[PDB]
């Protein structure tokens, strides 16, 4: 397998590369979620 | 020796397969990524 070894390389690198898309993207869609939201200090939802 | 290079024919021949079909899904990021470019001029640089 050492004589592909580039093979291996690439797959996980490949695989890594995607997994910090999927990571990237999960912060984006959060941010998108909690941008401009202020809430009152006061607010507890076991009342309100 | 024929032995020999078809054994690195077909390496390379992989080699180049992978090059190729990562280049076809990184382009297509490139045209999102450009047609929202294109959305963003259109709808924030010449009209808000």
């Amino acid at each position: 397998l050492s004589e592909y070894g580039t093979f291996c390389d690439n797959i996980n690198s490949i695989l890594d590369e995607v997994n910090g898309l999927l990571d990237t993207t999960q912060l984006h869609v959060a941010d998108t979620l909690m941008q401009g939201v202020t809430l009152s200090s006061n607010l507890n939802t076991n009342l309100h | 020796a024929q032995v020999q290079i078809d054994r690195l024919i077909n390496g390379r021949l992989t080699a180049l397969n992978a090059y190729v079909s990562q280049q076809l899904s990184d382009i297509s990021l490139v045209k999102f990524g450009a047609a929202l470019a294109m959305e963003k001029v259109n709808e924030c640089v010449k009209s808000q």
